[PDB]
């Protein structure tokens, strides 16, 4: 018998899905403990995705703390050469 | 002292030497200027026993997944040690008269729980997020 | 525990067979397959190395204070044996997470019995027949 | 002098028909003593089958809660989570510890103190090996 | 002269019966000291209704601390084996 | 195991109460009622006396390799006793294809209780408790 | 001790030969500078006795799934034992007053309630959730 | 002691020889350092009675179907009969004073009810959901 | 006593031979560990009648069918006698002061009222509902 | 007080004639036709052995401080005496729940007449005339 959080039907599971995808956009680092419940790394396997930051959109964009040109909020990977 | 008062458990104080004790011990006593000189070994020993203990199920485990001992935990546990043998000696002076002449200590109006109600308790509880409710989680 | 085919790497579905499912708060971080017992109120953690642990295994991987789910007795079960074990063979919680045999063990009675042999390091099909508490 | 009783099946299917040999009391341990009639438990083991769910007078059917039942039940003495527990001769529980008996028939789920209710596992019965 | 409450009156009451019905209902065993009122044992006869929580339907519905597979409110008494 | 009425002879049913039944390979032949115990994987064949052989009892008669259900623990069953058995006595396959009490056999613990009593070669009611295999 | 302070309920206590019950008293005498030294041994065992009995039935079950002793149970017990042989010595000190010498304590404004009343039940509180009521529960 | 103070009612206590009436008056002076022993037998039995026959009717019966005594029966009775046997001394000693030295304890002008008034009386109090009115029951 | 406290009325107490009114007496005296041995025989029988008496006329009926004395009438009445002796005695010591030697009791008042003024009064208002008013009847 | 009709037992009618009945507050559980007498204010209780105790008989069961229903003089009861009775018999209240004549108590004057017959232990028919309290 499988339950829905039982091992071999963690891919089955939509939310194991989404809150993975969540996991990789809120991402700051690699280092999990940092960040994530133990809740959400064991639930989600998150050991597994290939989580480090650089699906986060606020890695790339601009936050300089005086702005006279309104550059802050911009993302870098939407400029015209990349 | 070579193992650490935050490297042991309950468990693991009981398996040191009696050299590796007396280190943390003397340590400990560093806290007070008296040393608490006229209190034994074995109550001493309690207390750090105690404060290990104590550590290890009050002040353990996480909270909006920030670690609830924030503070250094060597610090931490000698303060809580501290605390423990300052209650087996009666608690703090508030006032001392006799030949010597007296003095009287600016303890005042100190809150209700056990933390509070030594100078030692209050170092431990900034060590401890001033035993403050910000845990949080949510449904997924 | 896990099945090989090909590239892929499949966990094993625990639960054979059986109706006795039973909730339980985790008292620690588990993973699907370990051997538990009662160490509060409702509450389970990992069995120890001889008798006297065992209220069932523990159904799939959890934090500590998480909902678990166990298989108890009357389930028969899919477990890694630390050891070489035959059919008939009384098996008991191993200390590491394990199962192996009540034979190699300091105790004198098994919780379940191998109905299909494994290598060590290898899962076997057993049936829960027996809890196993403090006598003293 | 009198305590507010309890439902004593928590959970489980193992519930058995058979006729009271005595009067028998909600929660009290009984042993076979003829052929489908069950008594109260004497202590020191070789005596168990179930619990008794509701009070009846003899030679009533009575249902009985067997292994495979969850069931709270009052001990003799405390009892803490992972005790296994028997029958204590007294119409109550006690520990495997406490009494002469090697194994138990319930394991304590939830403790409790001496003459209060705990909850247990039943996952045993025990007859007349001699 | 008969009165509601005299003793050859009582089975005329249609409340007798009611309130009766109640104590099967509601007791857990024939203890009717822990239980009742001694004016309820009184005027309802108590000691004469077959009270001893076998038709109390808490005596067959599970309630266990942690419900993981929806079993707590299921009856005993109404399963296909019953 | 058998039941008379005038001058017939009917075979008795030998379960009486639970859904504990479970499928293996008969590891020799069978007979309704008789106690078995696992000989290989997933494979059941005649208990011997005196303990460490009982999985349960033989549901109908069966041929060397076909496959066999089998009443466990948790089943009230009607089984052959090779002597006097009573209400609470425990008992245990006898090797004899029947069960004894444990008060006669070498064990010191049984398998099943019996629930009615039955005189020598007769059929009693019992419930089984337990298992038992290998503990060396 | 061999066996420990929360391994032991009321009868087990009952059933100690009387050195299972010295180590437990010895252990609980740590807790005081003082030691006690002028109560009787039956005292302390009393004092013991009953901080077994009260921990198994007031400190005992759970709120919200939690245990409601959450602390070291071995500490708590120390600690229930220490505040119930204050309180046979009469209450906890304020201030005493000898030969000219004379110390006044921070001990006073704990509270009301028992626990509060001595050092030993502020330490004690803090292992069983101060007292607070977190229970909860659903229907189904 | 044989019979123990919670198998007793007030009958019983009166029908008890004078050897089981002793063993429970020398458990109840185990509840104190001092076991007032300046106060008369006949005292401590008075107290005794009282406090059983107090139990039996104010802290009998349920609430909410709960226990009303939540407690040991048998430390409530016996931490009631020491409140009682203080309150026959005169009351607790806020303050001590004499040729030996002062001592001043930190009663801290503790509560306005009767239990609230001595420190047995508050321990006792704890026994018995500190006198708080949760009762309650359905119509049908 | 022969009668007890609790079986006479006003006008039976009067009815007594002076020996089952000493016994009574008797049984009063053990309520203080001073006896009240100063105080003489007049002033304790009149103050037994009148605790008799006001408990017949003040502390009697029912309030929603629930008896108004709820504890056992004999200590109710004992403890309204020991009531009634000591504010014959002048009322409390809060403290006593004699050759050098002093003590101080925590018997500060609970409240203005009659039986809240003594310890033994205290203990009184807890066998009549504390003085509360939960009467209640309906219309037909 | 009760009839016997084949396997049944019938509550008797205390109330056989009259209009002077009250109501009072019971001041201790009563059972249908017990003497009763004033205790406090409004509140009646069984009467004692003798005489200056009884106000009535009660009509029915009562615990402790519920409502009575009270028969008292110019009433006609069936009450039951604890000896043998006959016509024109003055009759007490016996202390024990039943009544007695005045000749065989310690008193000189009744509370009701017989107007028949009866064995002890048994239901005689009589006429309440009087009432009882303190003279001393
Ligand atoms: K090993
Ligand atoms: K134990
Ligand atoms: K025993
Ligand atoms: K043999
Ligand atoms: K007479
Ligand atoms: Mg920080
Ligand atoms: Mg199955
Ligand atoms: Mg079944
Ligand atoms: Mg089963
Ligand atoms: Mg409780
Ligand atoms: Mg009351
Ligand atoms: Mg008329």
């Amino acid at each position: 018998m499988q339950l829905r959080r039982s091992p071999g039907m963690r891919p089955m599971d939509r939310d194991w899905h989404q809150e993975r995808a969540r996991a990789r956009e809120q991402a700051y680092s690699s280092d999990l403990t940092s960040q994530f419940s133990e809740s959400e790394i064991v639930k989600y396997e998150l050991d597994t995705a290939q989580i480090d930051g650089s699906d986060n959109p606020r890695t790339y964009i601009w936050n300089r703390t005086i702005d006279l040109f309104g550059m802050n909020g911009t993302d870098v990977r939407e400029l015209r050469n990349r | 002292p070579d193992p650490s008062i935050d490297e042991v458990s309950k468990s693991d104080w009981d398996a040191l030497t009696t050299q590796e004790q007396d280190d943390i011990i003397s340590q400990v006593e560093n806290l007070s200027s008296t040393g608490w000189v006229n209190t034994s070994r074995e109550r001493k020993a309690e207390a750090i026993r105690s404060a290990i203990a104590e550590r290890d199920t009050l002040y353990s485990g996480n909270m909006s997944r920030l670690p609830t001992l924030d503070g250094d935990a060597e610090y931490f546990t000698l303060y809580l040690s501290a605390h423990k043998i300052q209650l087996f000696e009666g608690g703090e002076a508030q006032s001392e008269s006799g030949e010597g002449g007296s003095v009287s200590y600016s303890t005042g109006g100190g809150g209700e729980k056990d933390l509070q109600k030594t100078r030692y308790g209050r170092m431990a509880l900034e060590y401890v997020w001033e035993d403050n409710s910000i845990a949080a989680l949510r449904t997924y | 525990a896990t099945e090989t085919q090909g590239e892929h790497t499949f966990p094993v579905e625990v639960l054979i067979s059986g109706e006795e499912l039973r909730g339980y708060t985790a008292g620690e971080a588990l993973s699907a397959g370990e051997p538990v017992y009662l160490s509060g109120d409702y509450e389970v953690s990992a069995s120890s190395a001889d008798g006297g642990e065992f209220l069932g295994v523990n159904l799939y991987d959890v934090a500590s204070g998480e909902p678990v789910a166990l298989a108890g007795d009357d389930c028969e079960v899919r477990v890694e044996v630390s050891e070489q074990v035959t059919a008939n063979d009384e098996i008991l919680p191993d200390g590491l997470g394990t199962f192996e045999t009540v034979a190699t063990s300091a105790a004198s009675a098994g919780v379940a019995i191998v109905q299909e042999g494994a290598a060590s390091g290898e899962v076997c099909e057993a049936y829960i027949f027996a809890v196993q508490g403090t006598t003293a």
